[PDB]
């Protein structure tokens, strides 16, 4: 869906925003990305908190 | 030696660019930004505010570039030459101090890092301020490099000097056939852009302007700003007994048919004619929205009450309009030189940075109230816990503008691109040419002529002998030898003095006296009409010279209108020259020897009162002097030397003052292209394409200007020994004959080192890329591709390589972008070859192979190849004072003629280019130099001067040679005399780039475009030439019918194509797809440029109906 | 003139239009991207 | 960098001699028209493969990567 | 063997594969290959 895009441009920018302050290279950012698209078709993103999931995200990365 | 003020003026010369380089420009401009201007940004977007907690703040209290507050030491800093081997931004961080509200109490903290500032070499902020070579020895930078340029992410680019119109004045225009308009363009640093035209329609002068919608008679205006008394207004525009008031006499009836009359109306009527501001206060007055339409307009000027000097400063740029109209020749062009404000680059650099801040912490206040419309977070809320978050956006903003040199701003919304360029490193003036160059605007006058020209206001102000050909042939222009660049200092205590000086002011003189008295012009702006000028304006220089006021302020003078000028506004052009009082000057040669004692040193002869700075306006009252044998009881400012007019590019030429000025800039333009050495680090930089000579020589006859650039320590080209005659018929116009035998013992042979590169990338599966190779075969390791491969996949140092043969063996994973499977289940067989092979026609060596890691975690592969060859015919040789010239043959050695002493010379040029080129420079040059390798002494030639002949032929005459170098010598072919006489000597021949081993290319049946089916443009692409449309031209005047096709279809863009014979059109392999019936179907050839076509101009409703006829039976 | 079946003034406004082949608009390959830049043609048409 | 053994033109060497040449400057303190006349270069062509021959061999070793 | 050599620490050593981009002794990441021992041929002209 778009609105489905449009999610997914939004978190876009967050998970690149603490990429900034932790001087995470772009290799990590990139590659957790791939674990919140399938966490969002996983149901795994409702009812919990935006930054919450985006900040357990990237550490597996 | 008795020294003397006659010929020894030079000799400060030196004094100036020893304490004052010739990189002032870069220097002094970025370094007053980092300083001062840093402050008045953050003083300008100070304390940051939200509207949610409205007793919350941040305030910037204070701006430090470099290091910390609390170690206090100098830094940690990366090398420069380090930085450039990684790809990295040789920055340096941002440090600020912040006080903010954290809770119950406000707290103040120190050292908060926003981002990294990259900052040009040689400043005071980098490592290699006031280095000794032996920190440097320890860096491994050339002590000769000049500085001034960033190293954004590996390559090294330096920003160019712009330069535009003259902002913040009047100009006028003369066209022919749309009437007359005056334009004044003005912008101060608050959202404004804005220019003010003067328009002449049908005899009735108009004002219009891009907040109002219409015209506007000048009538209204000024009675718009309280004169209204209407006598005042034909005085003031016309003064008195003239024809200015019979010209301005259809222009005051406009006032009496609206009928106005009065200062009340006189407001309105503009406010009902303007579609601005779209109502953004609810709360209009429809008389105070012309208060504010009164200062949006000639921001030169703002208002308190009176709205009196805005008045009268549309009246004087009224009687400039009438006057253009009286007679043409009054008009002025925008060409100029004093019209042009030549603006650098570290106060271009502060305009993105103030734009480029306000979009940081905007962004930042959209960080926090987003935070702050929080019931449970409202207290214990931190700010600068969340600063990094918009670190990464002025990082990457300012590495973005200088490396894609177009920067985008908004508060002027202009989209300049090309500002900055990588500097070419062939030579090394050519990196040193490339410091001081300008861009001009392109202000699209490409029918005029005008700016194409060379004004004659340019002498001494910047060089004139190096400017480019063909597309760019007048618009890039150079700087001179002895240039300093303005700046501006305060407008407001000058002032405050002319009053002390007995000036009166401008609210208190009559229409009368100042039309009959003179006028100071602040800016461009009367303030004072003054009387009786040459009192004043005489003191002032004696203010001026004795230093209480700053030096860089001219008194141009004019007598055509009745003003004088006063100019304070900085980033203009000027130079400086001596003060000569009367029919003696101030030379004072005591003082000239105290400078070569060490204690006196060039900023204390302007100090003392003997040297004062001339820009081209000041330029205009000079009375210039050239010699001490020229002074006369009127004559002003002797000038201090004469041959500071030819640029560091230019300055190489050997006497230029005899040879022919179309000579030089062919030169100039070949000067930088001239190869030779580039650095004492040049074992050690790994850049692009960077070309060495093997044995480079200093020049024999040297100039006073390459020993001050220190050409000499590190020259470009060799000199060899000439024999100027026709030989063999090898050489018929300016090509070149020589030896094979000194080509043999090493004359000249240069070497090619190129760089190549690649980069080791992670995936996101977390794979990386290997670097397996040597697979083997029949019990040993090398294929005919793997010989010099080496164990680790890196390929090996010191062997050379051929076609095949790859040197980096490197492997790519084959699920480049499949999605992470978390599990480990089948990875061991997916690394597919991508290896890079050397391709090229010859074979060349590896010299050196580094691998590092870039600014991530990321690995770097750089190898950089080499090779070297020896001058073979085509390559194109240089003089070194403009001749153009290729490599005919080679000879042997027999074949070469030889003197009585046997001495064969090196390369041959026939007589035929002097009385065409008239390059006399060249025919003295030669007499210059064989004198002085005889008497074992370096000659100097300089410009307008240097060693003469008469002296010269004595030396020479002494040794036993012809008295001018007309020798005599045998013929190697025959065994007898000549029957004419030979000219000969040592001349210097530097050879060029546009060697012939990288131009070769032939394409007979190779790659074709996607889209055309046509072949590739580009040698790097294959090549394949374009026949183009002239030449198709030529074929059929000749008649020929037969290849025309052939070249044209056969050979390049021959597709087969099945049509239809009835409902005309084509189909695919064997249909008509229009009506099925595969039956009446013709084959044919036609070019697929033209198939396309039948499909493009298809595909909108045009239908291209094919109709057919058979060849035979006419 | 008439006699042809396309004669009429009707078909001179757009009611149906026709897509052209991809060879003449084809997907360029920069090497970028595991994606294609794709062109102005199919871009302007992916709305219509 | 180093002198080129040969001359360019006729082709005798000079590579014993661009020590010979420092070494009579420092000690013996001499013009340079008749110092290197003195050790035998009559040929011109032969003496403008010192004069001009800038040393940047000295220069260029001080970049050594051995410390 | 005779592997990678730093730039200003010029310590000779041989880094294990895939494990590291510094040098010892230095936490400089500059490092060059050394060149080989076998025999290279040239010409005298
Ligand atoms: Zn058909
Ligand atoms: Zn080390």
């Amino acid at each position: 869906l778009e609105s489905r895009e449009a999610t997914l441009n939004n978190a876009r920018r967050k998970l690149r925003a603490v990429s900034y302050a932790l001087h995470i290279p772009e290799y990590i950012t990139d590659a957790a990305f791939q674990w919140y698209k399938l966490a969002l078709a996983n149901n795994f993103v409702q009812g919990r908190r935006s930054q919450n999931v985006i900040a357990s995200c990237l550490y597996v990365a | 030696d008795e020294i003397n003020t006659a010929q020894d003026k030079w000799h400060l010369l030196p004094a100036f660019l020893k304490v004052k380089g010739l990189v002032k420009q870069h220097l002094d401009s970025f370094n007053y930004f980092v300083d001062t201007d840093l402050k008045k940004i953050i003083k300008a977007n100070q304390l940051i505010l939200s509207d949610v907690d409205p007793e919350f703040y941040l305030k910037y209290v204070d701006i430090r570039v470099g290091k910390k507050s609390s170690s206090s030491t100098k830094d940690y800093l990366t090398p420069p030459h380090e930085c450039r081997l990684r790809d990295m931004t040789y920055s340096a961080p941002i440090y600020v101090d912040i006080e903010y509200t954290r809770g119950r109490n406000i707290i103040m903290h120190k050292d908060v890092e926003i981002g990294r500032m990259p900052i040009m070499l040689r400043s005071n902020k980098c490592i290699l301020y006031d280095a000794d070579e032996s920190k440097m020895a320890k860096l491994n930078e050339c002590p000769l490099d000049p500085g001034g340029y960033f190293i954004v992410n590996g390559t090294e680019k330096v920003i160019l000097v712009q330069e535009q119109l003259s902002k913040n004045r009047i100009i006028v225009e003369a066209d022919e056939k749309k009437g007359i308009v005056q334009a004044s363009v003005t912008s101060s640093t608050h959202e404004r852009k804005s220019k003010t035209y003067v328009i002449t329609k049908n005899g009735k002068i108009y004002l219009k302007h891009n907040s109002i919608a219409e015209e506007i008679p000048i009538a209204i205006v000024l009675k718009a700003c309280g004169i209204l008394s209407d006598l005042e207004i034909m005085q003031l525009v016309c003064g008195n007994d003239s024809s200015y008031q019979d010209i301005f006499a259809v222009n005051l009836e406009e006032s009496s048919k609206l009928d106005i009359y009065t200062q009340q109306q006189a407001l309105e009527y503009i406010g009902a004619k303007v579609k601005t501001m779209r109502r953004q206060k609810l709360t209009i007055l429809q008389e105070g929205i012309e208060a504010i339409a009164t200062t949006v307009i000639a921001h030169l000027t703002v208002e308190a009450l009176d709205f009196r000097e805005k008045a009268l400063y549309i009246a004087m740029m009224t009687r400039r309009v009438v006057m253009a109209m009286y007679n043409p020749k009054m008009i002025d062009d925008r060409d100029y030189v004093g019209n042009k404000r030549l603006e650098l680059a570290g106060q271009l650099i502060s305009l993105l940075f103030e734009d480029l801040f306000k979009k940081f912490n905007n962004d930042f206040k959209l960080s926090i109230d987003k935070v702050l419309k929080k019931p449970n977070r409202a207290m214990e809320y931190d700010a600068l816990l969340s600063i990094n978050v918009h670190s990464n956006n002025i990082t990457s903003g300012l590495n973005r503008a200088i490396s894609t040199g177009n920067w985008s701003l908004k508060r002027f919304k202009m989209e300049r691109a090309g500002v900055t360029h990588v500097l070419s490193r062939l030579s090394y003036i050519s990196a040193l040419g490339m410091m001081t160059r300008i861009s001009s605007q392109f202000e699209k006058s490409r029918k005029v002529s005008g700016p194409r020209a060379l004004q004659p206001s340019q002498f001494g102000m910047l060089c004139t002998a190096d400017t480019p050909e063909g597309e760019a042939c007048g618009l890039v222009k150079n700087l001179a030898l002895m240039t300093h660049i303005t700046t501006d200092d305060e407008e407001e205590p000058i002032k405050k003095l002319c009053y002390v000086l007995g000036v009166e002011d401008i609210t208190l003189i009559d229409s009368a006296s100042l039309h009959l008295n003179y006028g100071v012009y602040l800016n461009g702006t009367l303030i004072g009409s003054i009387r009786f000028p040459t009192k004043f304006v005489t003191q002032f220089r004696h203010l001026r010279r004795t230093g209480k006021v700053s030096e860089f302020i001219s008194i141009y003078s004019n007598s055509h209108q009745m003003a004088v000028h006063i100019a304070t506004d900085g980033g203009r052009i000027c130079r400086p020259l001596i003060i000569v009082s009367d029919g003696q000057s101030r030379v004072k040669d005591i003082h000239l020897r105290k400078l070569l004692d060490g204690e006196l040193d060039f900023d204390d002869f302007l100090k003392l009162g003997l040297v004062e700075y001339l820009d081209v306006n000041e330029e205009n009252d000079s009375y210039i002097a050239l010699y001490e044998k020229d002074i006369v009881p009127s004559m002003t400012h002797l000038e201090i030397e004469p041959f500071t007019i030819l640029g560091a590019v230019a300055g190489l030429i050997p006497y230029p003052h005899h040879n022919q000025s179309p000579r030089n800039t062919y030169q100039c333009a070949m000067g930088k292209q001239a190869i030779g050495a580039i650095a004492y680090n040049q074992f050690k930089r790994i850049d692009t394409l960077l070309y060495l000579m093997t044995y480079p020589q200093q020049p024999m006859v040297k100039t006073k200007t390459i020993e001050l650039i220190d050409y000499d320590k590190l020259p470009a080209g060799q000199n060899a020994t000439v024999a100027v005659m026709s030989y063999s018929g090898y050489d018929i116009e300016d090509a070149l004959v020589l030896n094979k035998s000194s080509i043999d013992r090493g004359f000249g042979r240069c070497e090619t080192r190129r760089k190549t590169t690649t980069v080791l990338k992670r995936y996101a599966n977390h794979t990386q890329d290997i670097i397996g190779g040597m697979r083997v075969d029949e019990n040993g390791d090398p294929i005919w591709q793997h010989q010099s491969l080496g164990p680790d996949g890196l390929g090996e140092v010191g062997m050379k390589v051929q076609s095949g043969q790859i040197y980096i063996n490197k492997s790519v994973p084959t699920n480049s972008a499949d999605a992470p499977n978390p599990n480990n289940v089948n990875v061991q067989t997916q690394y597919r070859e991508a290896p890079v092979i050397y391709r090229g026609p010859e074979p060349s060596h590896i010299d050196q192979v580094m691998m590092s890691v870039s600014d991530n975690d990321q690995a770097l592969i750089k190898v950089l190849l080499r090779q070297n060859r020896r001058p073979e015919l085509g390559d194109k040789f240089s003089s070194r004072h403009g001749q153009k010239g290729v490599c005919g043959i080679i000879v042997k050695q027999e074949d070469m003629p030889f003197n009585d002493q046997g001495i064969v010379p090196d390369i041959i040029m026939n007589p035929h280019g002097f009385p065409s080129r008239m390059t006399v420079g060249k025919m003295i040059e030669l007499i210059s130099g064989k004198a002085g390798v005889l008497n074992g002494t370096l000659e100097y030639g300089t410009c307008f001067g240097g060693s003469k002949l008469e002296d010269m032929s004595k030396i020479l005459v002494d040794q036993g040679f012809n008295y001018s170098g007309k020798d005599m010598l045998y013929s190697g072919i025959t065994g007898e005399c000549l029957q004419a006489y030979i000219f000969f000597g040592p001349i210097y021949y530097q050879k060029l780039k546009h060697m012939v081993l990288d131009k070769m290319h032939a394409r007979a049946r190779g790659p074709r475009a996607v889209l055309t089916r046509q072949p590739t443009e580009g040698r790097s692409r294959d090549g394949g030439l374009r026949l183009g449309e002239m030449e198709r031209d030529c074929v059929i005047a000749y008649g020929a019918s037969q290849l025309l096709l052939e070249r044209l279809m056969i050979s390049s863009d021959a597709f087969e194509v099945d049509v239809c014979d009835k409902c005309g059109l084509m189909g695919y392999s064997g249909w008509c797809t229009t009506c099925k019936s595969a039956e009446n179907i013709i084959k044919m050839t036609i070019p697929y440029a033209a198939k396309l076509l039948f499909q493009e101009l298809l595909s909108m409703n045009i239908a291209p109906r094919l109709r057919l006829e058979d060849i035979f039976q006419q | 003139d008439a006699t042809v079946p396309s004669g009429r003034p009707e078909t001179y406004i757009w009611r149906y239009l026709p897509a052209p082949p991809v060879c003449i608009r084809p997907s360029v390959m920069m090497q970028d991207s595991p994606a294609s830049n794709e062109d102005d043609l199919t871009v302007k048409l992916t709305e219509i | 960098m180093i002198v080129p053994v040969r001359c360019f033109s006729c082709g005798k060497v000079v590579g014993d001699k661009w020590e010979s040449y420092l070494n009579l400057l420092q000690e013996d303190e001499l013009d340079e028209g008749t110092a290197l006349s003195r050790l035998g270069l009559k040929r011109y062509c032969c003496r403008r493969m010192i004069l001009t021959h800038v040393d940047l061999i000295e220069k260029f070793l001080r970049y050594n990567p051995l410390e | 063997t005779l592997k990678y050599i730093c730039a200003e620490c010029s310590s000779k050593l041989s880094l294990s594969r895939t494990d590291a981009v510094r040098c010892k002794d230095c936490g400089h990441r500059i490092l060059l290959k050394a060149r080989t021992k076998r025999l290279v041929q040239f010409e005298a002209r």
